[PDB]
């Protein structure tokens, strides 16, 4: 039975969010924080713009999905250059942090490279609409 | 399926253009002296840094300390053996960096978990 992220989503938001330990939404700043704190995880290059997509955990147990399956999902069809943070299983609602990691390093006055960017706002919202239509959580297409 | 290939030209060519000039940094780091870490010298994880292997593993080691003195088992010296033991195993059935660290945390609430209830945390 096909399953994309839209039959297990109770909602989804775009912020701008540029710095993640401000982390203007506030239920999520606690759980945030352990995650920037690594040494692999650096604030300079996250983008400012993140889409939250808050699960619905009824149609979630339906299924018996795991927020590890969407994630694995995530990186599997957008690749590890989409930065994905979710919470923990138990806590009172299932969030889904998605930002854009930007692997420039230099961004030194740029280049005139804005020709075809699409600045990460329109960009997340497209990559939202992908996510909640074609995203093959679970199940084979064409059955429902 | 025309639209799922479109989709992904589209969205190759528009991350591509947030890589530009100088795509090189790859700039991988081998352990230091005295990492405590199983396999340390490994590529299995793709973008995960030896230090924030080694920072799970020191988080590890908090929780299991924690249970120590939630539960007050024998000793502590097996704790950081133990630790290495679970960050190890997180490592394994783990295949790409943001999993792996949410698998630690989990592993760490589940560590919290048994030491709220008075359990020790086994195996």
């Amino acid at each position: 039975e096909h399953t994309t992220l839209r039959k297990v989503t109770a909602n989804t938001a775009i912020y701008y969010d540029p710095n993640p330990q401000s982390t203007v939404v506030a239920e999520d700043q606690e759980w945030v924080n352990v995650y920037y704190e690594m040494p692999d995880f650096d604030v300079a290059r996250i983008s400012p713009w993140l889409l939250r997509v808050e699960l619905d955990r009824k149609h979630m147990t339906d299924r018996k999905l795991t927020m590890e399956q969407i994630a694995e999902k995530i990186n599997a069809g957008f690749g590890d250059d989409l930065n994905c943070i979710f919470n923990d299983d138990n806590a009172e609602k299932l969030v889904l942090r998605i930002r854009i990691m930007n692997s420039d390093e230099n961004k030194m006055q740029e280049e005139e490279e804005v020709v075809d960017k699409m600045d990460d706002d329109v960009f997340l919202r497209c990559i939202e609409s992908n996510m909640l239509t074609d995203m093959t959580l679970q199940g084979i297409e064409q059955i429902s | 399926e025309a639209h799922k290939r479109e989709w992904n030209l589209f969205y190759q060519k528009q991350m591509q253009l947030r890589k530009g000039k100088d795509p090189k940094i790859e700039e991988f780091v081998p352990p230091d002296e005295n990492c405590p870490l199983k396999e340390a010298s490994s590529r299995r994880i793709p973008r995960l840094t030896v230090k924030a292997r080694e920072h799970c593993l020191r988080l590890l080691e908090e929780a299991l300390s924690s249970n120590r003195q939630s539960t007050r088992t024998a000793d502590e010296a097996d704790l950081r053996a133990k630790a290495v033991e679970l960050e190890h195993e997180t490592f394994r059935n783990a295949k790409v960096a943001n999993l792996y660290k949410a698998s630690v945390l989990k592993k760490v609430a589940d560590i919290h978990r048994a030491s709220k209830d008075g359990q020790p945390y086994d195996m």
